[PDB]
C-alpha cells in the first residue's frame, strides 16, 4: 500500500480562537545512547602471521602499517575510555542519597541503587540482562561498579540538590521545591506542582512503573546497544572468517604452504596471504576508526545530554 | 621532506586571526552581545555584566554591591591564567597533540618511502640503474602499489582526522556563537559554572576561551517551605 | 513412477563437531522437494551422485553395482550385503543381468516397518557413502520430517562412476551442487536444515 | 619503551612495547595406531621366488609399508637406489608400493639394480635410472638354486622383464653364486605414523592427524559422535580434537598472550617502571594479579588517589615516595552524604568569578601531496606505470585539496563571526 504519513488533522484555527491544555501527563521517555566500543587491539604480526618466522620477516618488507594498524587502534581504545569518561564522569564527589527517602512522594527506589545485588539500579539491571588469533579485547578502565557510582551519584545529587552539583557544590534542596523550580522552568506557574503534588508524583511513580514493563515486556527497546555489540562481534567474527580466506593462495592455511612448496615459491604464496590479511586488517581498522567517529559522535551528544538534562534543565524544544 | 609532501599556508594569517579575536574581543567587551544581533551598541562594561549577572538569576544589585570584589576576582583568576599557561605546556594537550598527529602521520609516510614492499631496494634509482625494463616494471609496481596503499592510508586517516577536527570547529564555531556573542543557559556548555561570559584567544591550530563562570561559594543551610500560609490562603515567591 | 522427497537426503557434510549454532556449506545434496522416482530394476545414470532408499521389513535389497559400463571393460565397484558382514570390490566384473537372489582387481575390503536410508557420492577420487535406520508407518513414500545420514565408507579408489544398478519399496534421487544451512544442536547432531535455493523465504 | 618511542626521552603514561607469547614447552605427535602394513614377507622371507630374468612386478595400496625397518635391514648383502633413500622413503607416501621379487647369479642381478647397465636392465629384468626407489641383494647358494646349479633362477618395464636360466653355482661366492634381490618405486602406500606421548595442561605445539597448531591440551567434556574428529568455535577456529590413540576429547586453549605495557613516570623523574602483562594470568609469566593483567615491579596499595596511568579495570598506577610505582583501585573522587531532608535548603552567601580557560582544535596543518613525485619521485618510467592505475593519484590530490579548503573554512566558520573589525578605546 502507499503509506500514510499519519493522521490529517485541520487545526481548528481562526483569528481569536485558542486552545489551553486544562490537564497534564507527566510522560517519562526513555532515550538510549552509545558511549563506548568494545577496546580492541590486535597483534597485527599474530593476526597475519600466525607466530610463524617465515611469515614474519616478510611482514617486515611492509614497514610501518603492522604498527600504525596498533596506533590506530590504540587511539580508539583510549577514545573509548574518554567517551565513557566525559559521559559519566561529570561530577566532582561521589554522593550518596539519605536513608530516608522523603522526597514528597515521588519513588526512585527502581532507579537508585540496590545494596542487595554489582550494586545497581533495578532497571540498570533490566538493562544489564536485556543487552547479550591476536585479537584482544582490553577491559574498559571504568568497571561497571564504577560506572555505576557515576550514574548513583549523579542520581543521588540530581535527587538531593537540583542543578546546584553541576554548577557548584551541592546544595540540598526538597525534592517536592525542586520540582517546582523545574515547573518554572517550562513556565508552568509553580502552585500547579503544589496543588497536584500526589497526582504528579503518581503519574511519575506509573511512568516509572511502564519502564520496568516495557523493559520486561520487549528487547526492542535496547536496539541501539544491541546493534553496537552486534556489529563489534561481526567486525571481529569478519575478520576471523577472512583467515580462512585463499586471496589466490595455494591455501589459507600458512603450515600447508610452507610443506607444499619450495621456499621461493612459498614466499610468493604467502605474500598474497600477508596481502589479504593485511588488507583485511586495514578494512577492519578503518571500518573501526568511522564506526568510532560514529560512537564518539554519540558519546559527545550522551555527554551534552548529561550536561543539560541531568545537571540542568534544557530548554532546547526535543 | 622534499617528497611531493607540501604543507600549505592558511588564508588567514596568524596576524588576521588575531584582528579577528581582537575585533570578537573588542565587540563583547564595548558592546555585549548585541554585535552577534545587529549593529554593535555600545554599553558600559559593569551595565553589561549586571545584564550577565540577570542572565543567570542573580538579580542586577548582587553586581554593583560586589562591583570592586567581582572585577578584582576576574583580574585575579586572569592572572592565575597567565601563571598556569606560564608554568606548564600541560593545558594545551589538545593542539600540542593535533600538531603531533599530523608530524607522526606525515613522518609515517615519509618513512614508509624507505620500505620494500617485496622489491629489491626501496630506492627507485637502484631499481631503474640495475635492472632493465621488463625486470624493472615488476619490481616497480611493488612500489608504487606499496606506496599508493600507504598514500591511501594516510590520505583515508586524514579524512577521518578532519571530521574529526571539523566536528571540534563546528563545535568551537557555536561557542563563538553561543558563549562570545551570547550568554549560554546550557550547562556545562561555557565551562563548569553559571556562564556569564567568554574571551577568544587565538592559538595555533586552534582557539581558546576563557569562560567567565559565576560559581556559588560559602552556602549556610536553612529551613525551608514550599508555600506559607497567611489569612488561610497559600502564598509562594 | 515418483514421490515427493521432502526434507530427507541431508548428511554430515565434513568430519567437524560443531553445537549450537548454524553452519552454511556448499555441497551435493538431495535438494528439498525434489521428486524422486520410485521402484519396484535396470541400470540407472548416477549423475552427481545418489540418494537411495528403501521402505523395508524382509532385506531383499542386497547390494549395488557402480562403474562406466558396469561390465567387463574397466575396474567397477561390487557392494553386497549379505548379513555376516559387508563386502565391497571393484574388479572387472562379468556377470548376468547381476548376480541377484532366486528367493583384473585392483582393491577389496570388509565391514512396511523401517527405511534404510543411503547417499553415494565421488569427490577427487574418494568414493563416500552415508547412511541412516528408522522405523516407520507408511509404506507408499519417503517419510516426511528430517534426520541427518552419517558416513560409514571414504575410499580413495580413484574409480569415475556414471551408472549403477541395484540388487535384489525403493526410491533413488540425485544430488546437485547447493548451498545448505545446517543446524548441529547442543550435542553436535544435524537436527534441521535449509535448501537455500528452494524458496525466497530458504534465501 | 625508548626503543617502542624512537626516543631517548620517556614521557610519562603507559606504552605497549612488545607483545608476550607463552612459547611451546614440546612437541606432539598423534597419529592412529599403526596398522596395514604391507606383508614384504612374501617378499624377503618366502621359500621362493620369480626367475630374475623373467620377473614381474605388483603394487602394494590402501597400506603403511615396512620402510623405517628395511633402511636398517639384514635381509640384503648389498643395496642402491633411483630414487631417495630409503630413510626418506620411511617419512613419504606414494600413489602405490610398486615391487618385484626374484632368484639370480649375484652379478647378473647387479645388471638389474635401478639406474645399473646390462643385459638384465636393458630387458630381461629393466632397470632405468627413473625408477623412483631402491632396491637390495644377498647371496642364496644354500636355497636359490640345486647342487647342479641356478635352475631356480634367471640372468641376463621398470623390476621386469636377453634372459635366459642361470649359469650360478653353488660353491661361488656371492658374486658368482646364485643370490635372492627385490627392487621398488613410488596417495594410498605410506610409511609408518611415529607418534608421541600425550601432554595435557603445558602449552605444546602439536600434530593430531595433520591438524597443527600451539596449546594447550585439557581433558574436556565434550560428546564427539562417532565420526566426528575436530571441533571449531563459530568462527572457524579449532576449539577441539578426538586423540587417534585413546578416543577422548582434548578441548584446545590457546598459549597465553598479550600486550606487554610499561608503566613510567618521565624519564625526567625516574628510570624505574612496571610491566603489565595484559590478560595474562601472574602463574604464566613486586607482583601482583589485576583483573587487566599480571603486574610486575608496582606495589600494590589499599588507599585510593586521582588516575595518575591507566591500567584498566579500575586501577591505576603512579609514583609516590623512599620512591616506588604505586598500583590502586582509581578514586572516583571522595564520596559525599548531601545533608537532605524535606524542609532543609542550603543557600550559597558569596561567589567565586571563575575564569574556566577551554582550549578547542579548529584547523590541520593543510597538507598537499604531489602523489605523482611521492610515488614516482620524478622517474619517467615509474610515472607511466602509474597511469594503469588510472584516477587515483587525481583522487587523492583532490581528497586532501577538499581537506585543506575545508580547514580555511573551519578557521573561517570559527574567527569571521564579526563583520566589522571593531577596535577598544584608549
Ligand atoms: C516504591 O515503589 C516500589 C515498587 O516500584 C514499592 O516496592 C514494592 O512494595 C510492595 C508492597 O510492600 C511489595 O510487595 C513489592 O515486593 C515491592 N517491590 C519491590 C521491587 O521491592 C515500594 O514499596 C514503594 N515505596 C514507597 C515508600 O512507596
Ligand atoms: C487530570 O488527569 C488525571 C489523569 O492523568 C486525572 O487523574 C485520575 O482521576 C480519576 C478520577 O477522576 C482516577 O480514577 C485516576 O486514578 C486518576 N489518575 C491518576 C494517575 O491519579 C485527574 O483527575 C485530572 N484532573 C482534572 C482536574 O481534570
Ligand atoms: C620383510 C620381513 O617380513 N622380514 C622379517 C623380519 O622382520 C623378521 O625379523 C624375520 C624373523 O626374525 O623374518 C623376516
Ligand atoms: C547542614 O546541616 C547538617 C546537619 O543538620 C550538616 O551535616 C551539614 O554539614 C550542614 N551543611 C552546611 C553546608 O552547613
Ligand atoms: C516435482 O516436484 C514438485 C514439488 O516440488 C511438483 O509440483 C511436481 O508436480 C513434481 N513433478 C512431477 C513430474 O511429479
Ligand atoms: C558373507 O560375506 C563375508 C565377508 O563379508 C564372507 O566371509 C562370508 O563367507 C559371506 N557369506 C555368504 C553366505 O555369502
Ligand atoms: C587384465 O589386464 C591385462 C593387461 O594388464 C589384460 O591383458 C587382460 O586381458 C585383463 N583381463 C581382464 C579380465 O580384464
Ligand atoms: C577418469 O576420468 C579422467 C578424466 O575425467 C581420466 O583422466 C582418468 O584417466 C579416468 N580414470 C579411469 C580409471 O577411468
Ligand atoms: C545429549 O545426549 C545425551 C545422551 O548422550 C542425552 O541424554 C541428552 O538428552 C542429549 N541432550 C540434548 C540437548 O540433546
Ligand atoms: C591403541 O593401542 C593400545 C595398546 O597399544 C590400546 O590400549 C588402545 O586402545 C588402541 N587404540 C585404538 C584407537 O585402537
Ligand atoms: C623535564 O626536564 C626539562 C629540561 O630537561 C624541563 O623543561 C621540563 O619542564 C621537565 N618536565 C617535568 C615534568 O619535569
Ligand atoms: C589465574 O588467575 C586467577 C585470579 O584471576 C587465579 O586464582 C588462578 O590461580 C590463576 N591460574 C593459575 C593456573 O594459577
Ligand atoms: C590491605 O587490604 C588487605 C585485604 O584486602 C589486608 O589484608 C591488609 O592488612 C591491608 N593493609 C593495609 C595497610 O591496609
Ligand atoms: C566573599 O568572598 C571573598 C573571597 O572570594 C571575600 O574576600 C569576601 O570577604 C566574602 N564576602 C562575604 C560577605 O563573605
Amino acid at each position: 500500500y502507499t503509506m500514510s504519513l499519519g493522521a490529517e488533522n485541520s487545526v481548528a484555527y481562526s483569528n481569536n480562537s485558542i486552545a489551553i491544555p486544562t490537564n497534564f501527563t507527566i510522560s517519562v521517555t526513555t532515550e538510549i545512547l552509545p558511549v563506548s566500543m568494545t577496546k580492541t587491539s590486535v597483534d597485527c604480526t599474530m593476526y597475519i602471521c600466525g607466530d610463524s618466522t617465515e611469515c614474519s620477516n616478510l611482514l617486515l618488507q611492509y614497514g610501518s602499517f603492522c604498527t600504525q594498524l596498533n596506533r590506530a587502534l590504540t587511539g580508539i581504545a583510549v577514545e573509548q575510555d574518554k567517551n565513557t569518561q566525559e559521559v559519566f564522569a561529570q561530577v566532582k564527589q561521589i554522593y550518596k542519597t539519605p536513608p530516608i527517602k522523603d522526597f514528597g512522594g515521588f519513588n526512585f527506589s527502581q532507579i537508585l541503587p540496590d545494596p542487595s545485588k554489582s550494586k545497581r539500579s533495578f532497571i540498570e539491571d533490566l538493562l544489564f540482562n536485556k543487552v547479550t588469533n591476536g585479537l584482544t579485547v582490553l577491559p574498559p578502565l571504568l568497571t561497571d561498579e564504577m560506572i555505576a557510582q557515576y550514574t548513583s551519584a549523579l542520581l543521588a545529587g540530581t535527587i538531593t540538590s537540583g542543578w546546584t552539583f553541576g554548577a557548584g557544590a551541592a546544595l540540598q534542596i526538597p525534592f517536592a521545591m525542586q520540582m517546582a523550580y523545574r515547573f518554572n522552568g517550562i513556565g508552568v506557574t509553580q502552585n500547579v506542582l503544589y496543588e497536584n503534588q500526589k497526582l504528579i508524583a503518581n503519574q511519575f511513580n506509573s511512568a516509572i512503573g511502564k519502564i520496568q514493563d516495557s523493559l520486561s515486556s520487549t528487547a526492542s527497546a535496547l536496539g541501539k546497544l544491541q546493534d553496537v555489540v552486534n556489529q563489534n562481534a561481526q567486525a571481529l567474527n569478519t575478520l576471523v572468517k577472512q583467515l580462512s580466506s585463499n586471496f589466490g593462495a595455494i591455501s589459507s592455511v600458512l603450515n600447508d604452504i610452507l610443506s607444499r612448496l619450495d621456499k621461493v615459491e612459498a614466499e610468493v604464496q604467502i605474500d598474497r596471504l600477508i596481502t589479504g590479511r593485511l588488507q583485511s586488517l586495514q578494512t577492519y581498522v578503518t571500518q573501526q576508526l568511522i564506526r568510532a567517529a560514529e560512537i564518539r559522535a554519540s558519546a559527545n551528544l550522551a555527554a551534552t545530554k548529561m550536561s543539560e538534562c541531568v545537571l540542568g534543565q534544557s530548554k532546547r524544544v526535543d | 621532506k622534499f617528497n611531493g609532501l607540501t604543507v600549505l599556508p592558511p588564508l588567514l594569517t596568524d596576524e588576521m586571526i588575531a584582528q579577528y579575536t581582537s575585533a570578537l574581543l573588542a565587540g563583547t567587551i564595548t558592546s555585549g552581545w548585541t554585535f552577534g544581533a545587529g549593529a554593535a551598541l555600545q554599553i558600559p562594561f559593569a551595565m553589561q555584566m549586571a545584564y550577565r549577572f540577570n542572565g543567570i538569576g542573580v538579580t542586577q544589585n548582587v553586581l554593583y554591591e560586589n562591583q570592586k570584589l567581582i572585577a578584582n576576582q576576574f583580574n585575579s583568576a586572569i592572572g592565575k591564567i597567565q601563571d598556569s599557561l606560564s608554568s606548564t605546556a600541560s593545558a594545551l594537550g589538545k593542539l600540542q597533540d593535533v600538531v603531533n598527529q599530523n608530524a607522526q602521520a606525515l613522518n609515517t609516510l615519509v618513512k614508509q618511502l624507505s620500505s620494500n614492499f617485496g622489491a629489491i631496494s626501496s630506492v627507485l634509482n637502484d631499481i631503474l640503474s640495475r635492472l632493465d625494463k621488463v625486470e624493472a616494471e615488476v619490481q616497480i609496481d611493488r612500489l608504487i602499489t606499496g606506496r599508493l596503499q600507504s598514500l591511501q592510508t594516510y590520505v583515508t586517516q586524514q579524512l577521518i582526522r578532519a571530521a574529526e577536527i571539523r566536528a571540534s570547529a563546528n563545535l568551537a564555531a557555536t561557542k563563538m556563537s553561543e558563549c562570545v556573542l551570547g550568554q549560554s543557559k546550557r550547562v556545562d556548555f561555557c565551562g563548569k559554572g553559571y556562564h556569564l561570559m567568554s574571551f577568544p584567544q587565538s592559538a595555533p591550530h586552534g582557539v581558546v576561551f576563557l569562560h567567565v563562570t559565576y560559581v556559588p561559594a560559602q552556602e549556610k543551610n536553612f529551613t525551608t517551605a514550599p508555600a506559607i500560609c497567611h489569612d488561610g490562603k497559600a502564598h509562594f515567591p | 513412477a515418483y514421490t515427493n522427497s521432502f526434507t530427507r537426503g541431508v548428511y554430515y557434510p565434513d568430519k567437524v563437531f560443531r553445537s549450537s549454532v548454524l553452519h552454511s556449506t556448499q555441497d551435493l545434496f538431495l535438494p528439498f522437494f525434489s521428486n524422486v522416482t520410485w521402484f519396484h530394476n535396470p541400470v540407472l545414470p548416477f549423475n552427481d551422485g545418489v540418494y537411495f532408499a528403501s521402505t523395508e521389513k524382509s532385506n531383499i535389497i542386497r547390494g549395488w553395482i557402480f562403474g562406466t559400463t558396469l561390465d567387463s571393460k574397466t575396474q567397477s565397484l561390487l557392494i553386497v550385503n549379505n548379513a555376516t558382514n559387508v563386502v565391497i570390490k571393484v574388479c572387472e566384473f562379468q556377470f548376468c543381468n547381476d548376480p541377484f537372489l532366486g528367493v583384473n582387481c585392483t582393491f577389496e575390503y570388509v565391514s512396511f516397518k523401517n527405511l534404510r536410508e543411503f547417499v553415494f557420492k565421488n569427490i577427487d577420487g574418494y568414493f563416500k557413502i552415508y547412511s541412516k535406520h528408522t522405523p516407520i508407518n507408511l509404506v507408499r513414500d519417503l517419510p516426511q520430517g528430517f534426520s541427518a545420514l552419517e558416513p560409514l565408507v571414504d575410499l580413495p579408489i580413484g574409480i569415475n562412476i556414471t551408472r549403477f544398478q541395484t540388487l535384489l519399496a525403493y526410491y533413488v534421487g540425485y544430488l546437485q551442487p547447493r548451498t545448505f544451512l545446517l543446524k548441529y544442536n547442543e550435542n553436535g547432531t544435524i537436527t534441521d536444515a535449509v535448501d537455500c535455493a528452494l524458496d525466497p523465504l530458504s534465501e | 619503551t625508548k626503543c617502542t618511542l624512537k626516543s631517548f626521552t620517556v614521557e610519562k603514561g603507559i606504552y605497549q612495547t612488545s607483545n608476550f607469547r607463552v612459547q611451546p614447552t614440546e612437541s606432539i605427535v598423534r597419529f592412529p595406531n599403526i596398522t596395514n602394513l604391507c606383508p614384504f614377507g612374501e617378499v624377503f622371507n618366502a621359500t621362493r621366488f620369480a626367475s630374475v630374468y623373467a620377473w614381474n612386478r605388483k603394487r602394494i595400496s590402501n597400506c603403511v609399508a615396512d620402510y623405517s625397518v628395511l633402511y636398517n635391514s639384514a635381509s640384503f648383502s648389498t643395496f642402491k637406489c633411483y630414487g631417495v633413500s630409503p630413510t626418506k622413503l620411511n617419512d613419504l607416501c606414494f600413489t602405490n608400493v610398486y615391487a618385484d621379487s626374484f632368484v639370480i647369479r649375484g652379478d647378473e642381478v647387479r645388471q638389474i639394480a635401478p639406474g645399473q647397465t646390462g643385459k638384465i636392465a636393458d630387458y630381461n629384468y629393466k632397470l632405468p635410472d627413473d625408477f623412483t626407489g631402491c632396491v637390495i641383494a644377498w647371496n642364496s647358494n644354500n636355497l636359490d638354486s640345486k647342487v647342479g646349479g641356478n635352475y631356480n633362477y634367471l640372468y641376463r618395464k621398470p623390476f621386469e622383464r636377453p634372459l635366459q636360466s642361470y649359469g650360478f653355482q653353488p660353491t661361488n661366492g656371492v658374486g658368482y653364486q646364485p643370490y635372492r634381490v627385490v627392487v621398488l618405486s613410488f596417495a594410498t602406500v605410506c610409511g609408518p605414523k611415529k607418534s608421541t606421548n600425550l601432554v595435557k595442561n603445558k602449552c605444546v605445539n602439536f600434530n593430531f592427524n595433520g591438524l597443527t597448531g600451539t596449546g594447550v591440551l585439557t581433558e574436556s567434556n565434550k560428546k564427539f559422535l562417532p565420526f566426528q574428529q575436530f571441533g571449531r568455535d563459530i568462527a572457524d577456529t579449532t576449539d577441539a580434537v578426538r586423540d587417534p590413540q585413546t578416543l577422548e576429547i582434548l578441548d584446545i586453549t590457546p598459549c597465553s598472550f598479550g600486550g606487554v605495557s610499561v608503566i613510567t613516570p618521565g624519564t625526567n623523574t625516574s628510570n624505574q617502571v612496571a610491566v603489565l602483562y595484559q590478560g595474562v594470568n601472574c602463574t604464566e609469566v613486586n607482583v601482583f594479579q589485576t583483573r587487566a593483567g599480571c603486574l610486575i615491579g608496582a606495589e600494590h596499595v589499599n588507599n585510593s588517589y586521582e588516575c595518575d596511568i591507566p591500567i584498566g579495570a579500575g586501577i591505576c598506577a603512579s609514583y609516590q615516595t623512599s620512591q616506588s610505582i604505586i598500583a590502586y583501585t582509581m578514586s572516583l573522587g571522595a564520596e559525599n552524604s548531601v545533608a537532605y531532608s524535606n524542609n532543609s535548603i542550603a543557600i550559597p552567601t558569596n561567589f567565586t568569578i571563575s575564569v574556566t580557560t577551554e582550549i578547542l582544535p579548529v584547523s590541520m596543518t593543510k597538507t598537499s601531496v604531489d602523489c605523482t613525485m611521492y610515488i614516482c619521485g620524478d622517474s619517467t618510467e615509474c610515472s607511466n606505470l602509474l597511469l594503469q592505475y588510472g584516477s587515483f593519484c587525481t583522487q587523492l590530490n583532490r581528497a586532501l585539496t577538499g581537506i585543506a579548503v575545508e580547514q580555511d573554512k573551519n578557521t573561517q566558520e570559527v574567527f569571521a563571526q564579526v563583520k566589522q573589525i571593531y577596535k577598544t578605546p584608549p
